Formats: C-alpha cells, sequence, structure tokens
C-alpha cells in the first residue's frame, strides 16, 4: 500500500566534551536503512539494510558527503540557536529534523515533510504545500525569514517531489521481499488472578511487521479506553514488533471481554476471548 | 537518499 | 523541557528455560538524548550489550533498544537500571516473562 522515507538527525551539544554530535538514521516505513554518527571512528553512511547494499560506491561517498556537511551546518545552527535564544554557551543543547516523503500504492507524492526542533520542542516546519513555513516562536520566525530569502522550500520541494519519491521508489523495489511484507501478529490472551474477585486479561500481538496496530478490549461490546492498560510498541529486534494490552476483570466476568486486533497483515481484524 | 540542505538557521 | 523515559524490558521470543533468546530492554519518550541503560543478570552488569542507533518519535522523544543474548533459566533473575537526568535514582524494572 502506502510508504514512507524519513531521515532523523539529532545535533547535540556537549559543552566542554568537543564539538556537538551529529546523528542521522535513515528508515523506509519501519525498517532503519542507513545510519551516520559524527563520533565514528571513521564517520561515514552505513547501510543497516540487505536491500541498501545494493548501492553503488558513489551513493555512499555522495550520502556520506551530505552528512559530513551536515554535522558543519548542525554545529552552526546549535550556535545560532543558542544566540536567538539569549542562552548560555555552558548548557548542553538539542536540535532534530525529520524530513522525507509519504508515497501511495502507485508511487506517487502524497506528502512531504521537513520539521525541525529545538530542545523538544517544535522549532519550524514546512507547511504540506511545500512552499511556505510554520515558525514556532519569534527565534525560529528569524530563521523563516532568512530561509524564505534563500528560497529554501522550494529547494525542498524539489527533492520531495523528485529524488525523495524516485530513491524511495527504487528502495521498495529493492526491498520487495521485505518493505512489501506485511507480518500479521501472532496473538494470545492470558489470564492472571489478582485476587479471589479480580483477575487480568491480557492481549498479545507479536511478530508483527509494520509497527501499526490496534490493539483493544471491549465488555459487553463496549470499548474499555479508560480501563485499558496499553504498553507502548515495541521492537522485538528482528524487525518485529510486540504490544500488549491488559484489563482487570471481575472473577466469573471473563467471557464478556473481548481482545479486537487490526493489522494490515490480517484480511479481517481479530476478535479474541480468554480461552480457560 | 538525502539532498544537501547547506541553509543554516 | 524534560521527559522521563518510559522503560520495558522484555524477551525477543517468548521465553523458554535454557532456551537462548534475547533480554531487551527498549527506553522511550525521553528528552534530552544522554541516557545510561544497563541490563542486569542476578543484580551484576551484563557486559557487551549493544544498543541502536539513536532515533526519535514524531513528538521529538527519543528511543533506544538495549539488547543482549540470553538463556533463560528458572533460577536467574534478569533485570533494566536505567538513569537519566530526569531521574534523582536510577530506576530498576525486573524482567518478567509474562510482561
Amino acid at each position: 500500500g502506502s510508504h514512507s522515507m524519513r531521515y532523523f538527525y539529532t545535533a547535540m551539544s556537549r559543552p566542554g566534551r568537543g564539538e556537538p554530535r551529529f546523528i542521522t538514521v535513515g528508515y523506509v516505513d519501519d525498517t532503519l536503512f542507513v545510519r551516520f554518527d559524527s563520533d565514528a571512528t571513521s564517520p561515514r553512511k552505513e547501510p543497516r539494510a540487505p536491500w541498501i547494499e545494493q548501492e553503488g560506491p558513489e551513493y555512499w561517498d555522495r550520502e556520506t558527503q551530505i552528512s559530513k556537511t551536515n554535522t558543519q551546518t548542525y554545529r552552526e545552527n546549535l550556535r545560532t540557536a543558542l544566540r536567538y535564544y539569549n542562552q548560555s554557551e555552558a548548557g548542553s543543547h538539542i536540535i532534530q529534523r525529520m524530513y522525507g516523503c509519504d508515497v501511495g500504492p502507485d508511487g506517487r507524492l502524497l506528502r512531504g515533510y521537513d520539521q525541525y526542533a529545538y530542545d523538544g520542542k517544535d522549532y519550524i516546519a514546512l507547511n504540506e504545500d511545500l512552499s511556505s513555513w510554520t515558525a514556532a516562536d519569534t527565534a525560529a520566525q528569524i530563521t523563516q525569514r532568512k530561509w524564505e530569502a534563500a528560497r529554501v522550500a522550494e529547494q525542498d520541494r524539489a527533492y520531495l517531489e523528485g529524488l525523495c519519491v524516485e530513491s524511495l521508489r527504487r528502495y521498495l523495489e529493492n526491498g520487495k521481499e521485505t518493505l512489501q511484507r506485511a507480518d500479521p501478529p501472532k496473538t494470545h490472551v492470558t489470564h492472571h488472578p489478582i485476587s479471589d474477585h479480580e483477575v487480568t486479561l491480557r492481549c498479545w500481538a507479536l511478530g508483527f511487521y509494520p509497527a501499526e496496530i490496534t490493539l483493544t478490549w471491549q465488555r459487553d461490546g463496549e470499548d474499555q479506553t479508560q480501563d485499558t492498560e496499553l504498553v507502548e510498541t515495541r521492537p522485538a529486534g528482528d524487525r518485529t514488533f510486540q504490544k500488549w494490552a491488559a484489563v482487570v476483570v471481575p472473577s466469573g466476568e471473563e467471557q464478556r471481554y473481548t481482545c479486537h486486533v487490526q493489522h494490515e497483515g490480517l484480511p479481517k481484524p481479530l476478535t479474541l476471548r480468554w480461552e480457560p | 537518499e538525502e539532498y544537501l540542505q547547506a541553509f543554516t538557521y | 523541557i524534560q521527559r522521563t523515559p518510559k522503560i520495558q524490558v522484555y524477551s525477543r521470543h517468548p521465553a523458554e528455560n535454557g532456551k537462548s533468546n534475547f533480554l531487551n530492554c527498549y527506553v522511550s519518550g525521553f528528552h534530552p538524548s544522554d541516557i545510561e541503560v544497563d541490563l542486569l543478570k542476578n543484580g551484576e552488569r551484563i557486559e557487551k550489550v549493544e544498543h541502536s542507533d539513536l532515533s526519535f518519535s514524531k513528538d521529538w522523544s527519543f528511543y533506544l533498544l538495549y539488547y543482549t543474548e540470553f538463556t533463560p533459566t528458572e533460577k536467574d533473575e534478569y533485570a533494566c537500571r536505567v538513569n537519566h537526568v530526569t531521574l534523582s535514582q536510577p530506576k530498576i524494572v525486573k524482567w518478567d516473562r509474562d510482561m
């Protein structure tokens, strides 16, 4: 179906401990495929998925050069942000960026992104029009003015509508074995008595790809949103993900509860019950 | 693939 | 501002005593990015634990997976110990093969 490519930059200052560290990771959907760390012994863009190893040396050189220039760029960005926020050079600060494109089943651009953060807060973001900016505050408005004058949005848009979708289409083809395979969750419900009159029903989803999933408990067909313990979807470390949802239920009422599972890998949503 | 956005803040 | 890590300790595959597996500690939702994460076997630090490349969610909060090969047994206790600027003391979360 639809697919995404995203690059994630983290630039972290560390006064007294060297120049700011710059890290990039690239994903297609929920699959990491490339990394860069300025603290590496000989920093370069490195493959993290088999299907990207196909790319010739020129790709790796070009990609490495971008990241190496970014290390210097984001060091300047950090220095600039200190001035814009009247901050001292004693503190550690973080700039983040996430950019990329979403394509439809036909590979056409659905939408592009380019968002920046400072110390975990929105700073500036390219609007969906790929022509204009939303600045979060008066400091980011200064960047906005510079970027407007420098036609940054036009360069972003050229990338988002061109290379971003073109390279993502190629990655999807090269990695079709995996990037175009959904793995459905393996599911079950466990039962643990809490006390004589309360029991925990826990609905498990394991081994699924991609990470998007919905797990919900209903009591008598009514969603138990407020009473469900839902953990964050978590990486198993073999590309797949795990999640569970739990409710505490009155003893003897277990059968009034149903677990509902939606996942792209499932032909239809699943209903599970405690199977004593 | 990335592209180089070289304009600073 | 600062955000405290969410912590989950779990295995890659369902735990089966005497069967090799992976012990994972997933830390998420935290900011800033500096974090200290140890995997413990019977209260002692496991050597040579690996971790994922630093990345973050749409809300800018960071996440990392720390992991080591391990063979669960009946007797052996496992845990994750996490420190972060938001924590006045390191947090220990015990592994529970049902969580």
